[PDB]
């Protein structure tokens, strides 16, 4: 919640077109231009013809009248403990009510404020003393918070988030204080509160955005910290392999079929003539049983790419260099049934891994830029030892392959 | 607690009451704690076999186990008549049988699979209760139905024997690593039986994807297996009103919901919550409705035959055939709701029930009963597996070949005396088969016997003793061709160094094989091998772009589930100090949108065999959100 952050002025961003000033949920049997949920200046579902994103911002007008600002409202409430009741209309000066405390609010800090344990406070409304009083506050888009259709028994219904009930709430009192010319003459005095139960819904505005967050926007994001969920990815069982260079392993039909399908279907269709959709259904049928003609695209794809077709294999926890490796991929099985990673026992060391039903995960590296960037955690560039300079035993000779030089030699 | 004087070893001489899983590891006194603990897991994770066999070393207490492990046999617990048998498929049926003493009337169920959990299950042996008839008398402790475990004299097996040998494949069997001759795997078999559940609504129909125009089958019926791994797939409707998708149904979309496993289907059971007249109308319900009718068929069958004893006053009744008959009787009755998950549900509701032979294949774990494992790294022909030449034993081919480097660190040193045993019971047998009378056969079989175990010397005396002399030939033939029983127990009763020195001593004639093309001699015997539950097919994980549990659903060939990228990888990445592209794979693969978009738009429109994206700079769709609310949070960034 509390945060030392840039505050920002939004008088100078307010932007007068996308203003709501109609509190109608629907005007006409029709969803209002004007409303909160609005076409014109939030978008639509058509957005691409829109051409405004997410981002774009509505504004509400409290002209001629200003609330406290809701993120700087705690502050004052410690600095003014009162500030609860004060602001009702019901010292030299008690509960006086919102509009009064704005004309003495300054002589008001220095009166109830003990400076010892709210100086940092009192010094931050000193510094922002320009951004303490609001005449718009913002309401984001609608897209963010939908409102979804449903029949009902009288007539069709719209359910929609507590947020919108707050805004459109706010915007309903507000509407009305402005229009009345006689009205107000003498009413302004209960005219106040109004205003404060204006206040304390933005509160809870800022404090649903603040749940909004936890909702899956910070959440989310932070999750995304602690796991970005990357697409072209796999996982898959290891099993040694004899007979091809380090570097190069071997991986399934079904591996290999899924992580390169893009690209599997840009050549059938080429080759065939084919739609994109119909070069799909070639895929699906292929993924189902191992098939020749999708096997001699896969080996195409393997034999002829520029730079081969290659990823990263890490085995997890990545703790120790060599634990991701640039690998490149030098045969597709023919058994649908095997669904084990091939690799050289050389690498094992480094990674750490073990052949004991470890799975590793496999991630496609297919820009020829990235592939060169990536090249450097190859294998080959592994075989010396960073701290000593030295050849690394990681990817020396292992157990069963010093025997047989052993015998040979000794 | 700390005192372990309390433990004295006569007060447990000569019992094995302190075993209890090891029971069946021959030689547990010579296997270490973490590898007998491992074989304890192992059994439980073992999978049936269609050709178990009875271990050619065993520790004599495997029977008892068969016997107290009652899910593998169905065994008649009093003196029972067959009263009428009723059918509701080929392969399930259930036969209605009377008490001889009670007169109480109770049934027994016939079907093919047994069903454990997940893909998990066996075929059933089912010759004794399918040749029941009607008034046919079922003896008291006949067995109805067996496990594949289970034998003739309902011996019991949880492995096969094959014949093992200690040689380095071209590194092949590196670490535990082992290579099989495929028909060494052909005798390593599994079944998988699954039950899948397809729900059709009112709006949903099933494609032709086994039925020609004229005739409309959507899914596979009872005698025949699953085609390309697609059992069913349905389309779900806006309207089914109008019905002009009639011609649609060759066809397939992404948004059909399709339905995978591979087998041949033995049952289906289908709960309808709608009036028979409404589905008739359509052709395309055609196969279905016979299922429906079969089963009702089925179940006034049962209704019928039943009625007088069941609604009878005396009503001599079992609990089971009492709630079958309540169930059947339910189903024919009409305002039967059938409810789902506490919900009634509209259409139908289908259960498959298939049974496939899954064969052994690579990255499948094998062990012994001492704690090792073993990963199948190839499957060769028998011809490339160590044969040995120019003896007496000229031919014999090794089934699997272990890793003999670093046998002795796993501390299980009894796999290599079962190996040893039954490679000097090769060359007993042969000397029994080459020379002598049936006399002459057993005095040898005895001899050996009495060095290797002296109680199952005595009793295979008495055994023999008994026997007729055509049935003492049967008997020496099989122990010649098929192998030689012999009994280590798990703690007394086992041989060691010292009976294994003397019987190397005794029969000089023993020594190691000399195989084709290999310079060291090498001994081939033969090992229990069990199979075990895990294959790699658990953990496969493949995803392409555009848990969602469809998998378990069964409504998706493999797992598609995501892999993450943390603050370690991207440090481990950051090794090549080429930030920029980290963060391009990162916006490309998973956090930015557009750049995902334009990365699959050139994969699928760039030259197939040179790929270069290039990547527009735009924030993400979460960043774009976390501006917008901040702005209205009063608060925003300065890029601090």
């Amino acid at each position: 919640m509390g945060k030392k952050l840039s505050l920002i002025d939004f008088n100078e961003i307010y932007n007068e077109e996308n203003l709501i000033t109609r509190a109608n949920p629907i005007e006409n049997h029709e969803f209002s231009d004007d409303g909160i949920y609005s076409e014109r200046i939030f978008g639509s579902y058509n957005e691409d013809d829109d051409d405004k994103d997410i981002d774009t911002i509505g504004w509400i007008n409290i002209e001629p009248y200003y609330i406290i600002n809701p993120i700087l409202f705690t502050i004052i409430k410690k600095c003014i403990p009162s500030i609860n009741k004060i602001i009702n209309y019901q010292g030299e000066d008690d509960y006086i009510g919102l509009v009064k405390f704005k004309d003495n609010f300054d002589d008001l800090l220095e009166k109830y404020t003990d400076k010892k344990k709210y100086q940092k406070e009192y010094d931050f409304l000193i510094e922002n003393h320009d951004k303490i009083f609001i005449n718009k506050l913002p309401v984001f888009s609608h897209k963010l918070r939908p409102a979804t259709l449903l029949t009902g028994s009288k007539g069709k219904v719209l359910a929609f988030d507590e947020i919108n009930n707050y805004y459109n709430f706010v915007i309903e009192y507000i509407n009305q204080i402005n229009e009345g010319v006689v009205s107000d003459d003498s009413i302004d005095l209960l005219l106040l509160p109004l205003l404060y139960n204006m206040q304390f819904y933005a509160n809870n505005i800022l404090t649903r955005i603040i749940s909004e967050y936890l909702r899956g926007k910070k959440g989310f994001l932070r999750k995304n910290i602690m796991g970005s969920r990357i697409n072209f990815s796999a996982r898959n069982v290891i099993t040694p392999l004899i007979g091809h260079p380090i570097d190069e392993v071997a991986m399934p039909y079904k591996t290999f079929a899924e992580l390169y399908k893009f690209q599997l279907i840009n050549l059938i269709s080429k080759v065939k003539g084919i739609n994109y959709n119909e070069a799909l259904k070639f895929w699906e049928k292929g993924i189902l049983g191992f098939n020749q003609e999708l096997y001699n695209y896969m080996e195409e794809l393997i034999t002829k790419t520029k730079g081969g077709c290659t990823f990263l294999l890490n085995r997890n926890p990545t703790i120790s260099i060599g634990s991701i490796l640039y690998l490149k991929i030098g045969l597709i099985k023919k058994d649908y049934k095997d669904l084990t990673l091939g690799i050289s026992n050389n690498l094992l060391s480094a990674l750490s891994g073990d052949y004991d039903g470890d799975v590793l995960n496999i991630i496609p590296v297919f820009d020829n830029k990235m592939k060169e960037h990536f090249s450097l955690l190859s294998p080959q560039n592994f075989l010396v030892d960073r701290n000593n300079g030295r050849f690394n035993g990681d990817f020396d000779l292992q157990k069963d392959q010093i025997l047989g030089i052993f015998i040979l030699n000794n | 607690m700390d005192d372990i004087s309390v433990i004295k070893n006569e007060d447990y001489e000569g019992s094995h009451r302190f075993l209890a899983e090891e029971l069946l590891m021959p030689n547990a006194n010579k296997t270490d704690g973490n590898r007998s603990t491992m074989f304890c897991s192992h059994l439980a994770q073992a999978v049936t076999l269609q050709k178990a066999e009875p271990p050619l070393v065993y520790t004599n207490f495997e029977n008892q186990v068969g016997k107290y492990s009652t899910a593998g046999y169905r065994k008649a617990n009093s003196n029972y008549k067959v009263i009428e048998k009723i059918y509701k498929n080929d392969y399930n049926y259930v036969l209605i049988v009377q008490d001889q003493e009670t007169g109480e009337y109770t049934l027994f169920e016939r079907a093919e699979c047994e069903f454990l959990t997940e893909h998990y299950g066996f075929q059933w042996d089912n010759d004794k209760i399918d040749s029941l008839k009607k008034d046919d008398t079922i003896e008291k402790d006949t067995v109805l139905y067996k496990n594949t475990c289970y034998d003739e004299n309902m011996n019991f097996g949880y492995g096969v024997n094959l014949n093992a040998a200690y040689f380095s494949y071209k590194n092949e069997t590196l670490e535990d690593a082992i290579v099989i001759s495929e028909s060494a795997a052909k005798k390593l078999g599994t079944f998988s039986v699954n039950k899948v559940k397809v729900s059709v609504n009112t709006n949903d129909i099933l494609l032709n994807l086994y039925g020609d125009n004229e005739n409309y089958k959507g899914f596979p019926d009872i005698g025949e297996h699953i085609k390309n791994q697609i059992i069913a797939s349905r389309r779900r409707f806006d309207y089914n009103t109008a019905l002009y998708e009639l011609k649609n149904l060759n066809e397939m979309r992404d948004s059909d919901t399709p339905f995978f496993a591979d087998g041949k289907i033995v049952d289906i059971e289908i709960f309808s919550n709608v009036p028979e007249e409404e589905l008739k109308v359509q052709k395309y319900n055609e196969q279905v409705l016979y299922y429906i009718n079969k089963q009702k068929e089925f179940s006034n069958n049962v209704y019928q035959k039943l009625k007088k004893i069941v609604e009878g006053k005396d009503n001599n009744v079992s609990d089971k055939l009492l709630h079958f008959y309540n169930n059947c009787k339910m189903r024919i009755d009409e305002n039967i709701s059938y409810t789902y998950q506490n919900s009634k549900f509209s259409g139908f509701i289908m259960e498959f029930t298939i049974l496939e032979e899954e064969p052994l294949n690579k990255g499948s774990k094998i062990t012994g009963r001492y704690g090792n494992k073993g990963v199948i790294s190839k499957i060769l022909p028998d011809d490339q597996m160590p044969t040995v030449a120019e003896g007496r034993f000229k031919g014999l081919k090794a089934d699997i070949c272990l890793n003999p480097l670093g046998v002795f660190n796993r501390l299980n040193p009894s796999q290599l005396i079962e190996q040893e045993l039954n490679w000097i019971a090769k060359f007993i047998r042969k000397d029994m088969e080459e020379a002598g009378s049936n006399e002459e056969k057993v005095s040898i079989l005895l001899d050996f016997l009495n060095r290797v175990n002296k109680e199952e010397t005595e009793l295979m005396e008495e055994f023999i003793n008994s026997l007729n002399k055509t049935e003492l030939e049967e008997f020496l033939n099989d122990i010649i061709e098929n192998g030689i029983p012999i009994c280590q127990k798990p703690f007394f009763g086992n041989i060691g160094l010292d009976e294994l020195w003397e019987l190397y001593n005794h029969y000089d004639h023993i020594d190691y094989f000399k195989c084709e093309g290999i310079s060291t001699p090498l001994i081939i015997g033969e090992i229990y091998m069990v199979r075990l539950k895990h294959e790699p097919h658990s953990k496969f994980s493949a995803r392409s772009t555009s848990k969602s549990k469809n998998f378990k659903e069964h409504k998706d060939l493999y797992s598609k589930t995501p892999v993450r990228i943390g603050n370690m990888e991207i440090s481990n990445l950051s090794l090549t100090n080429e930030m920029g592209s980290i963060m391009d794979m990162l916006n490309s693969y998973s956090n930015n949108e557009t750049n995902r978009r334009e990365l699959i738009m050139q994969l699928l429109t760039g030259n197939p065999f040179d790929t270069n994206i290039d990547l527009s700079d735009v924030e993400s769709g979460t960043s774009k959100i976390l501006k917008s609310l901040f702005t209205c949070l009063g608060l925003s960034i300065d890029d601090v």
